């Protein structure tokens, strides 16, 4: 899935 | 012949079926997909663009990858500069910039970026224009806006669909995520829709849906 | 409110989510969804309207079927006139037409028209339109015409879709027939497409896709 | 500066613009460009297409000029087989039709048409689709619909370009007559409509307007 | 005579038809519409949001007329904080913004902003969509690009309504120019085009054009 | 401008 | 599927 | 009609 960094 | 039609030469965007993956260093088609860059954000700083950008390589290391390396090379050079490569879909090219994740941005994670692994072959086509939105459909009370808005994608396991429709009548009421790309912020954002084809309206989600040259997001006339 | 969105009314067909089944003589909700319709045919004399027309009931006999009872009442009437109660999508009303089935006129079949068993329940939605087309494309070679042509569906089974690009995939090399609406000859008919997502373009088929109030089948102002 | 545009062939139709041949026996370029065809008239059932065909010759006279020639060659046959040279701007082609004029139909005229001299060289370009339309919109009550119809000319008791926009100016509270195709109905109509600026919407006449091959009047696979 | 269209409540921008409270300090109308911001300028510093923008106050000064008061003041406060009251033709807001003009930046002018004298009024209608561009059209070598084009004005030595049609024909051979929105820049640019009615293709610039609430310059969900 | 035939 | 009648 | 400021 999507993530944030 | 009896065809009433003939051909004709039109413009189209660089970004189109004329793949090539000229060509990565390290061999791949993969990366991390670019979608949401916050403000002030690291990732904004470096110049990373939502929905066309992919993360290829970051200080050389490939990321033929969907593991941790990236988050764990982020984290151990966590207030230096650390250089990416980086893959547009847009112009077909590599360039390398200059990122430096931080904790001393007022944002959320190191880069501020939400970025997804998938393949950037042919992604430019992949989009689902929001055309008209009709009031109190599920696409309007989900956030989703005429025209403006373009549906990129959506969490989606196990092995399934490239293609939108076959997520709209699986979630008949649980819940879906959507990735979202707005022409006005130039932006990525999450869209929680609750599809519904018994709403008392068109479809299941009460919006048009364009796909297609006339309806990918925009490019500037020049790199 | 933030929103920098309002609302505002706009024409649209009656032909839409008000349904509504007000109302079927038998109760159903399914019929005969004409198709094609030859011309000089039975059908075209009855003024049955390709897309557009359900037949409901023959000789008073309601048809929630998918059986050979049409076929055989046809046959057993097979040059006098047969009573046929109509549904139309578009008017959302019912009407008797009068139908005489027959060897003697020059095409094919007792009526002359291509049909399927479905359901007329918010059928006018399920259109897609075809727009920009490629050369070479896997569209252009099938027959299929841009603006002009509007898929309304394909054969199916085992138990899928609705949708129409949950079959685009599972026909990657498969050949596969689309029910083809156009609206210079207001009638269907069948295109054979071969899928190739390879076949160096725009998507699988090297066209465009209209969802929507915007890409519907055209109305005329009265009925 | 380089471009991030390319070219690509796509499918037309034939007569865009329909470059370019003549081919006119008597030399012309003009002829009774044929509108609103009766119902069970002798136009009809000549197999006179509305908007796309064109009147050039009748029974081997040329028709070069708005005169009562045509009128009088038809009043002199009252009731026998005429011959008539027609142009399609569809086919880009001539054919003979036989066409009986009669006093007996007893509809408006011998033939029941609507027509008008005007040059076919390039006609199917002049057209405006009529896009989205406003409700109590000017538009809307003088009967225009969305996306069915096709804005196709004008009279002027004055003399303009007769382009569309360049005339709602001119007839900001009086009243304008529009020429309008439907694709539903294959047929010309007449609207009246009252150009308003001050109406509460968008623009003069409260709906939307395209042009252009996404926005020409459709046409059949085939000759 | 029923007609086979109804309404139905469909989400549109705020600024559509602006409609309509004006609530102007200074009484105005009419302000300094803010086309080009150039890159790293005081403007684009200040925010100042390309189409979107109008400049209608200066350090309380009201600007209703097309003179040199503004370039006075920027000029006499050459290296300190000035402040501009701004109208949004997307919020159709009043905000004030900081902005420092500087002879140091050293791009063209003091703020690096592109502007005109025109009424805000309404000016979110007054856009034409850059649809469909042919190959070698004069559009194409203008400069215009498909569908990442907005239209939104232009010069005129001579005098009329500006009307884009309304122009093309005036400007036959004479060369035109235009103001362009796209939405990928998010910026203006000035684009010089031939109109040339006798050129190998489509209308006057071998482009398409569209109009009205499918065709207007995007905006963001909320403000 | 237009008339019937 | 469909069929002719 | 333009003009840079």
């Amino acid at each position: 899935s999507s993530f944030v960094i | 012949s009896t065809s009433l039609y003939k051909k004709a030469g039109f413009l189209v965007p660089r970004g189109s079926g004329s793949s090539q993956s000229v060509e990565i260093p390290g061999g791949g088609t993969e990366g991390y997909h670019v979608l949401r860059v916050q403000e002030n954000s690291p990732g904004h700083r470096a110049g990373l663009e939502p929905f066309f950008d992919f993360i290829v390589s970051i200080n050389g290391s490939r990321l033929n990858k969907d593991n941790d390396t990236l988050k764990d090379l982020l984290k151990a050079n966590v207030e230096k500069p650390v250089k990416m490569l980086i893959y547009s879909s847009k112009t077909l090219e590599l360039r390398e910039a200059s990122v430096t994740p931080s904790n001393l941005w007022g944002g959320q994670g190191l880069l501020g970026v939400s970025i997804r692994f998938c393949s950037f072959d042919g992604a430019n086509e992949n989009v689902w224009h929001v055309l008209e939105v009709e009031s109190n459909s599920p696409a309007a009370l989900a956030g989703l806006r005429p025209h403006s808005d373009y549906i990129i994608g959506a969490d989606t396991v196990m092995n399934e669909s490239e293609d939108l429709f076959s997520l709209i009548e699986t979630h008949e009421a649980k819940p879906l995520k959507l990735y979202v790309y707005n022409t006005d912020t130039d932006n990525c954002r999450e869209v929680i829709i609750t599809p519904n084809s018994a709403w008392g309206g068109e479809g299941s989600l009460g919006c048009g849906i364009g796909y297609g040259y006339l309806h990918r997001i925009p490019t500037r006339p020049f790199e």
